[PDB]
């Protein structure tokens, strides 16, 4: 059964993805800057928990995702959820050099990352990524294409998905052409953007190790949903 | 029995 996704024009694909965007959630209204494992991870967990619900409904709205079997959708989300939370975080933090905008009322710096053994390194990785996005002048339309690619690519190796991925490549190019880039500039930018996905993968993997560690420590409460998403990485 | 199994349907 032919997928509706491949019949979309570039502009339509872009509209679909922009429209599917989850909202930016707030953290608790307590203005206490977190300076402890308990405080920080408490707030990060709560936020991640709520974002997950929006992420699940977002994924259903990514063209082609719906054509997948339920099991395949589950696998892709299980593989990709942290990469997706993280690229979102990096995107939100762009206009805030040196800062991570977990929420509009929750900006953490690296000095706060130091409050969790092993966290500052991941904070530094995220900040370098945000800085990279910013110096590249990453656009919203480009961001949504990248997030969709992560969804579809990350669990793929563990044909429809590949065609959809190509469609998204076509859409990224369309956007750069629309923005006036030369041919050389298009393929170079495409390459640059996609290479950052490697680093996003890396940050997810390291973060996952950290969350498992925290899980075992067992002070920061984890929701059943987060536990299942985490357990999926074994 | 995964929560995700349920949420993806709803
Ligand atoms: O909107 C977001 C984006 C990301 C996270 C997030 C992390 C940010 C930096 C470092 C780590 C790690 F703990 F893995 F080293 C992060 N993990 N998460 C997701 C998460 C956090 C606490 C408990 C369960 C999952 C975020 O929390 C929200």
């Amino acid at each position: 059964k032919n997928s509706l996704a491949l019949s979309l024009t570039a502009d339509q694909m872009v509209s679909a993805l922009l429209d599917a965007e989850p909202p930016i959630l707030y953290s608790e209204y307590d203005p206490t800057r977190p300076f402890s494992e308990a405080s920080m991870m408490g707030l990060l967990t709560n936020l991640a928990d709520r974002e997950l619900v929006h992420m699940i409904n977002w994924a259903k709205r990514v063209p082609g995702f719906v054509d997948l079997t339920l099991h395949d959708q589950v696998h892709l989300l299980e593989c990709a959820w942290l990469e997706i939370l993280m690229i979102g975080l990096v995107w939100r933090s762009m206009e805030h050099p040196g800062k991570l905008l977990f929420a509009p009322n929750l900006l953490l710096d690296r000095n706060q990352g130091k409050c969790v053994e092993g966290m500052v390194e991941i904070f530094d990785m995220l900040l370098a990524t945000s800085s990279r996005f910013r110096m590249m002048n990453l656009q919203g339309e480009e961001f949504v294409c990248l997030k969709s690619i992560i969804l579809l690519n990350s669990g793929v190796y563990t044909d429809h998905i590949h065609r959809v991925l190509d469609k998204i490549t076509d859409t990224l190019i369309h956007l750069m052409a629309k923005a006036g880039l030369t041919l050389q500039q298009q393929h170079q930018r495409l390459a640059q953007l996609l290479l950052i996905l490697s680093h996003i993968r890396h940050m997810s993997n390291k973060g996952m190790e950290h969350l498992y560690s925290m899980k075992c420590k067992n002070v920061v409460p984890l929701s059943d949903l987060l536990l299942e998403m985490l357990d999926a990485h074994r | 029995h995964k929560i995700l199994h349920r949420l993806l349907q709803d």
